[PDB]
């Protein structure tokens, strides 16, 4: 059992003048509880309009994302353990124009949002080992 | 919630799916009513359209119905990569797993740790999935490409022993070089002075000197009448005496080869040719009988010879010799018979005069020696071209000795000035067509100019007879004088509207004068030339000398050349074009990795199970 | 493809217990066998891969031995120190590329 | 009085043989005509630019269907391409006949023809539809003579860039017939649309070219397709049909999709400038691979309102849909335009192209009309009412009703009846219940005092099958019998395929077997002459489908859903020696983002064939000259010759 939190916000004012469609994938062997998924659309002061989560996938479709940092989160369950640590991925995209894509990397509670890579001026190299 | 230890199918033994086709089955091949060729179908999954075309040497082009073929497996991973990929960036991977099966499959997903990326976990790392039946579950992997130029990563995606199915993929990811992608577009223009130009080297500081350096040339050559109905009423038989006959048979030929020229032929009937071709030929033999022992050409027999009459009649037998198998040596004897009536001083007597002065056009008058004179050379020089190449050499000579005495004569007369426009425009032409000498052809030119009129936009020199003809020969050697400019065009309007009124050029000395000049007009204006723009390029590159050529002579061309510093242009020909040099090449770029428009930021909190950690 | 499998027998112990396949390319493929104990659901007792590599179940790992010999394509289930909770009946296994699997009548194996 | 008839179609292409008709008219049966035809140019003296042929008509047999070879070198020599206005040759007919009997200004008739140097079929077929930067293309051409036959001439062929740019050039002699090449796409190509074009070495406005399109793209996995429940929306005041469309989308290997759609909503003006809807995205998971949405006319008409277009501006704007579908969870998306679904006042959309113009008094006037729905396939059953209104100059305009249904294939073959002397005709013709789909025409009556007309029915009215034999009912109108036989030709891809006569009777039917030299259509000029006139009267007949004689039938061994690696075995079926040239696509390609045109097939065989047909319109002509120009042919008895065409195309 681990809680989410998923918050969107934009600079505004030019390239958007529309919704979002959050692509929040969960960690490797989770999957979206569904109750605490629904309660979100039900609320007088729903966040998000429609949502859809199948495994580790959800999809949640926001109505308006204001320039603030309003959001939502949710919990999810463990099914089979985590074999490697690894960063996950959630992508925002544009409801009018999917191409204004948002991708952002999040690590687990207690990792990084990046692989560990000692990077020079020209060259990099990475330290991934025990 | 629990693992496997080493309960899954081998490694090696699950087939490997590493060649993907867009297009496969291309080949050309000959059957004998019926052949069956085996085909070994390439390890993706989708739906092949197959189809071919049957050419036959009876049949011909037979086109076939699509064979939709399909290519499926029940369990198999799906690995799409991005198109582009930078390299010391993260990447992500998510091979989804497809269990179509009707049943539960607990799958190890892990990447073969190829060298050149670095996994999660520095090598391969199980990530145990469960899929359920008929559902899609996504393996995230997070990879950086620290190779250079392409590295081969396979998913393996080995099932558990409950049911033993397994999949692997096997694909390349491009990484593209390190810099963004610059375009240097170097535009220029091309002439026939301004010929030579030189595009400086590239000596941008941003550019990465290890890297690609391509360049394009893209060259672009950016190029920019009478009416027949009265003309073929002209075609009459000749008839009457010895002069009469020339009034209808000079119009007639005037006016078939007016329309030759003109290609105004289709627009008649073909007959009409055919019969403006057999009066052209009654008339040649019509005027051959008229002639003297000495090619005189004279009105009557009886009657005493007019060299005038001799030099109309050798100008139009002469033009009408092409078309008409005629006999050019009594043609060279009215010519040599010409030579004798010239006077000391390169004039023409004409000892007995015409009978009907009508057809003479503005020849009557003050001034009739120096009309006859150019008049006759203007013939003499139309004799030249049947003259046969071998044999008789005397004439010739003796030919060009006299007209250059005429030319000669002509330029003091006109050089002298008070002359009349009819006297003034046949002198200009005479010069100009015999190639007189640049000092007399100069003066005449400017002394026909200074005569000149103008009252309107195309209006030059309903119009009487003299001023319909004085045009035509102005137009004449306006043509021939340095071609063309903005005088011609102008002047020749003038003579169309002129020649469209109903029975237009009165008379005949106008009227073979008149469509002569108008056919010339035509021809030259509706021509065009090779407008070639061919430019060739040489640079002294690390690899040595290189040169490259781009012809236009119709388009638009481009064209890979290896040169990789200040190079090198020669521009040719006419025509005038565009050409723009583009270069690429990558620099040192560099932005936010961050969204700048649309943020999303996400969190995780809690305790999250874990099987191998450092 | 047919698989055929005999020499299941009473005992007290060593059984042959080998397995022949009906051709079909029976090299380059993973080969095994299963146990099916009664009542409990069909489980691996010991697998060939292609390239040789044997993999056992943990359960019984490191006990009977399995053969593998393309000479006559057929596969081997050696057994020994034969256990009493070993009962069962088990299945000749072939896995053909990768993705279909096929399993034969099965015999019935039983122990003193 | 005799005439010697001189008959070719209107433009001669160099290279390739040209027929020709020669026909004498009242002749005194016991002369021989004798003489030849031949090409010259009079811009150069006469010149002639192809071999005489001769003829040799008797009186027995006066029609005489002959053909003149025209070599490229022969124009060459007579200078046909020094020509400064236009393209122009003429074709003479020399036979000493005409002046020494006729007694002729001169023993020469002749007709103006155009000519162009194109010639043959090129057939270009590339690798892929769509390639991306840095891909390998693979094309090849195959070359084909008129007959359809292969041929083995030079062939030039140059690839444009997307700007027009040339970037390749091979002058190939090819004895195969085939010529296989390819190149590479420059790695820093910008997405655009290319060109290959090929051309016959010696013809030089022969050429023929593919688009194939380059775009930066990744190859698919899933397909996703809108389809609306009807192509069309009513926009008539008070109804307003709903708009119910569906969304499916499913695996490229045929699996069903298990996703979301977002769709979303907006209006398009005739040059593509998008309204897009605000509040009336329609997000639904999509059950398997299906999704229904519809929009209430209450939400419609609040949008435009909220809008402020109104339901009257609905006049050709089209209403965009636009989904993106994400399958979960795979996490990919895929997206459906739907630019194709209009705002009608009608269902249905007649065409009059097939109703021939210039009606004949006397005759049946026959109308012919195509009910085809709005943005689709041709429909049945459809009633379609006509009311004819023949303008008498002599008493009051009479009015005629008639009503028939659609025949099943979508055409309407009305008969009106029409009387003498009428000035003028105007008929509307409406197919729909209700909402009619009015269209209306206006065909003026020949001059009066002419000779009696041509009247060409056809009973069956459908488009015969090669192999039949369609007949034609001949009947001349309101002259007298002294012409004893009717004279017909047929046209096929700009050529005289077949002359004859048929004599005069109660019932003149003339059977033509409709083989595979005439396809896809074919004209009918038939013609008699009132003593000294001409009378004529075309008509355009259609042909079926007539797949190839070829028979070529790619097969496979049923539908065993082949795993990756299997061996496939496929059947090539041939009826003769034949070089098949194979090609196997991936159906993702054409879902990546293009297009989506057809690729080669009979529709593009068949319309390369017909496009060397020089006639235009359904047939008929005002007059015999009029009917002769438009079947596309060049005509001249003597004392009356038709002019040269103006253009290669009507
Ligand atoms: C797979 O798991 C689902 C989860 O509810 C279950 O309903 C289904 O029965 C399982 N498959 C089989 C073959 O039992
Ligand atoms: C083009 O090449 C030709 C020779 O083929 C020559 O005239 C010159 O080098 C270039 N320019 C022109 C106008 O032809
Ligand atoms: C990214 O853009 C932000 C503007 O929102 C700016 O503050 C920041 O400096 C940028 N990142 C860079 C320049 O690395
Ligand atoms: C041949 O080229 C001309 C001009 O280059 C063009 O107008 C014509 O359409 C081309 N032919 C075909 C069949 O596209």
């Amino acid at each position: 059992r681990v809680h989410y939190t998923v918050c969107i916000w934009r600079n505004g004012k030019v390239g958007l003048s529309g919704m979002a469609i959050a692509d929040v994938t969960l960690l490797s062997g989770f999957h979206a509880l569904r109750a605490d998924l629904e309660k979100l659309t039900s609320l007088s002061d729903r966040y998000v309009s429609h949502f859809e989560t199948e495994g580790p996938h959800v999809l949640l479709y926001f109505d308006s994302v204001p320039t603030s940092r309003e959001c939502v989160g949710f919990e999810a369950v463990q099914e089979v353990p985590v074999g490697l640590v690894q960063p996950a991925s959630a992508t925002l995209y544009d409801y009018y124009n999917p191409e204004r894509r948002c991708s952002v990397f999040y690590g687990a509670p207690s990792k990084s949002r990046l692989l560990a890579t000692l990077c020079s001026a020209e060259v990099c190299q990475c330290a991934e080992g025990k | 919630e629990i693992l496997q230890e080493e309960d899954l199918i081998d490694e090696d033994d699950i087939p490997v799916r590493s060649f993907f086709p867009e297009n496969w089955l291309w080949r050309v091949e000959t059957v004998d009513r019926f052949q069956i060729l085996t085909l070994w179908l390439p390890d993706s999954l989708t739906t092949w359209e197959i189809h071919g075309l049957s050419l036959s040497k009876t049949k011909g082009l037979c086109v076939a119905t699509p064979v939709q073929l399909r290519v499926f497996r029940e369990f198999h991973l799906h690995l799409r990569l991005p198109m582009s990929v930078r390299r010391f960036e993260q990447l992500e991977l998510r091979p989804v797993l497809y269990n179509y099966l009707d049943k539960n499959l607990t799958v190890s997903v892990h990447v073969s740790p190829v060298e050149g990326l670095c996994l999660a976990g520095g090598g391969g790392l199980a990530q145990q999935v469960l899929v359920p039946a008929g559902s899609a579950r996504p393996v995230a992997f997070s990879v950086v490409p620290t190779a250079a130029a392409a590295v081969s990563l396979k998913v393996v995606a080995r099932g558990s022993f409950e049911f033993p199915v397994g999949d692997a993929v096997s694909k390349v990811l491009q990484i593209e070089k390190e810099g963004a992608i610059h375009r240097e577009e170097l535009v220029y223009e091309l002439n026939p002075r301004g010929r030579t130009l030189e595009i400086p080297g590239n000596s941008d500081p941003n550019m990465i000197p290890d890297g690609d350096f391509n360049s394009y040339v893209r060259v672009t050559a950016s190029d920019p009448a009478l009416s027949p109905g009265g003309v073929a009423s002209l075609l009459r038989l000749p008839r009457g005496c010895g002069e009469q006959t020339m009034i209808y048979l000079a119009p007639t030929l005037a006016a078939s080869r007016y329309l030759d020229k003109t290609e105004q032929w289709s627009t008649l009937p073909p007959e009409t040719k055919d019969h403006a071709v057999d009066l052209i030929q009654k008339g040649y033999m019509r005027i051959q009988q008229f002639r003297k022992a000495d090619g005189s050409y004279a009105a009557w027999l009886s009657r005493d010879s007019s060299t005038w009459l001799t030099a109309f009649v050798l100008k139009v037998l002469s033009l009408a010799q092409e078309q008409v198998g005629g006999s050019p040596e009594k043609l060279q004897e009215t010519s040599n018979w010409l030579l004798s009536q010239q006077q000391a001083d390169g004039s023409f007597q004409d000892p007995c005069p015409v009978l009907d002065r009508s057809m003479q056009g503005g020849l009557v008058g003050n001034d009739e020696t120096v009309a006859l004179t150019a008049f006759v050379t203007i013939a003499l020089h139309h004799g030249l071209a049947v003259f046969q190449d071998e044999g008789a050499e005397p004439l010739k000579q003796r030919v060009e000795a006299s007209i250059s005495k005429a030319n000669s004569f002509l330029g003091e007369k006109a050089s002298a000035g008070l002359l009349g426009a009819h006297a003034a425009a046949i002198t200009a032409y005479a010069l100009s067509l015999t190639k007189a000498p640049v000092d007399l052809l100069g003066v005449a030119h400017n002394n026909l100019m200074a005569m000149a009129q103008e009252t309107g936009d195309n209006l030059y020199w309903q119009a009487p007879a003299l001023w319909i003809e004085t045009t035509a020969y102005a137009l004449l050697h306006l043509l021939l004088h340095e071609g063309k400019a903005e005088m011609a065009d102008q002047a020749s309007a003038w003579l169309t509207r002129q020649g469209s009124f109903q029975g237009g050029f009165r008379s005949t000395q106008d009227t073979v004068i008149a469509l002569d000049a108008l056919s010339a007009y035509w021809i030259a204006s509706h021509t065009t030339e090779e407008r070639g723009l061919n430019v060739t390029l040489s640079s002294t590159g690390r690899n040595g000398f290189k040169s490259h050529a781009l012809q236009l002579n119709n388009l638009e061309e481009e064209l890979q050349f290896s040169l990789g510093s200040k190079i090198n242009v020669k521009v040719g020909g006419n025509s005038k074009g565009t050409l723009k040099v583009l270069r690429t090449y990558n620099v040192l770029d560099m932005k936010n990795t961050t969204c700048q428009d649309l943020q999303i930021e996400v969190t995780v909190k809690g305790h999250v199970e874990y099987t191998m950690e450092a | 493809v047919q698989l055929v499998e005999s020499g299941g027998g009473l005992v007290q112990g060593s059984l042959r217990l080998s397995c022949a396949a009906s051709g079909s390319d029976f090299s380059a493929n993973a080969v095994g066998w299963y146990r099916q104990a009664p009542g409990k659901q069909r489980v691996v007792v010991a697998s060939i891969s292609s390239t040789g590599n044997t993999k056992y179940s943990n359960s019984v790992k490191g006990r009977f031995t399995i053969s593998r010999d393309n000479a006559k394509n057929t596969v081997y289930l050696q057994m020994n120190s034969l256990k009493p909770e070993d009962t069962a009946v088990y299945y000749c296994w072939l896995f053909r590329f990768g993705i279909e699997n096929y399993w034969g009548q099965g015999t019935q194996v039983t122990v003193s | 009085k005799p005439r010697l008839l001189l008959f070719s179609p209107s433009v001669v292409h160099l290279g390739v043989p040209l027929s020709v008709g020669v026909q004498l008219q009242d002749v005194p049966r016991g002369q021989v005509v004798k003489g030849s035809v031949f090409l010259r140019n009079p811009s150069r003296n006469n010149v002639p630019c192809s071999p005489k042929v001769d003829f040799t008509l008797s009186s027995e047999r006066d029609f005489a269907l002959l053909s003149l070879q025209v070599p490229l070198k022969d124009a060459k020599s007579c200078g046909l391409h020094q020509l400064l206005r236009g393209p122009e040759v003429q074709l003479v007919a020399h036979s000493p006949w005409l002046k020494d009997s006729l007694s002729r200004t001169t023993n020469i008739q002749g007709i103006n023809l155009l000519f162009s140097s194109r010639r043959g079929h090129l057939f270009l077929q590339t690798d892929q539809p769509i390639y991306n930067p840095g891909q390998r293309v693979r094309y090849r051409v195959f070359a084909l003579d008129q007959k359809m036959r292969p041929s083995t001439d030079t062939i030039t062929v140059m690839v444009e860039n997307s700007h027009g740019l040339r970037v390749r050039k091979k002058e190939v002699y090819m004895p195969s017939s085939i010529f296989q090449d390819d190149f590479v796409i420059p790695d820093i190509s910008e997405p655009g649309t290319w060109k290959i074009s090929a051309r016959f070495s010696d013809g030089l406005e022969s050429n023929s070219s593919t688009q194939f399109e380059v775009k930066k793209y990744v190859l698919p996995n899933f397909e996703v397709k809108i389809t609306p429940g009807k192509p069309y929306i009513l926009t008539v005041p008070g109804h307003l049909d709903e708009m119910q469309l569906d969304i499916q989308a499913r695996y490229i290997y045929g699996k069903p999709v298990q996703g979301v759609a977002y769709v979303r909503f907006g209006l398009l003006d005739e040059d593509g400038k998008k309204t897009f809807f605000r509040g009336l995205e329609s997000q639904t998971k999509l059950v398997n691979g299906q999704s229904h949405i519809s929009l209430s006319k209450a939400e419609f008409q609040d949008a435009l309102e909220k809008l402020n277009m109104g339901i009257t501006d609905l006049q050709g704007l089209r209403l965009y849909v636009a989904a993106a579908i994400i399958e979960s969870p795979g996490g990919e998306m895929e997206e459906a335009e739907l630019t194709s679904w209009y705002f009608v006042s009608s269902p249905f959309s007649l065409d009059l192209s097939k109703t021939k113009r210039h009606l004949v008094p006397g005759a049946p006037f026959l109308l012919q009309a195509l009910v085809r729905e709005m943005s689709g396939s041709p429909a049945s059953g459809i009633p379609v009412k006509v009311s004819a209104t023949v303008s008498s100059p002599g008493s009051v305009p009479e009015v005629q009703d008639i009503q028939q249904n659609t025949d099943g294939s979508g055409q309407v073959s009305i008969p009106i009846i029409i009387p003498q002397t009428i000035s003028e005709l105007q008929l509307s013709v409406s197919a729909g219940s209700p909402h009619p789909a009015i269209a209306r025409l206006t065909v003026a009556a020949p001059p009066s005092g002419g000779p009696g007309f041509l009247s060409i029915e056809r009973p069956d009215s459908r488009p015969p099958r090669v192999g039949d034999t369609l007949n034609l009912n001949l009947r001349a109108v309101g002259s007298g019998a002294t012409f004893s036989h009717y004279y017909y030709m047929i046209l096929s891809r700009g050529q005289i395929v077949f002359m004859n006569r048929e004599p005069k009777r109660t019932l003149t039917s003339v059977s033509v077997f409709v083989d595979h030299h005439l396809a896809p259509s074919f004209y009918f000029v038939a013609f008699y002459y009132h003593g000294d006139h001409p009378v004529a009267n075309s008509l355009r007949v259609d042909v079926q489908a007539g797949a190839c004689e070829g028979k070529l039938e790619l097969s496979v061994d049923g539908a065993k859903q082949y795993r990756n690696g299997e061996s496939v075995k496929l059947h090539l079926e041939t009826d003769s020696l034949a070089l098949v040239a194979l090609g196997a696509l991936d159906t993702a390609l054409y879902a990546a983002g293009s297009k989506s045109h057809k690729p080669l097939n009979m529709g593009k065989v068949f319309e390369a064939m017909n496009s060397y047909d020089l006639g235009c319109g359904p047939g008929g002509g005002d007059s015999a000259l009029q009917v002769f120009q438009a079947a596309g042919l060049a005509f001249s008895d003597g004392d009356q010759w038709t002019l040269s065409r103006k253009r290669l195309s009507c």
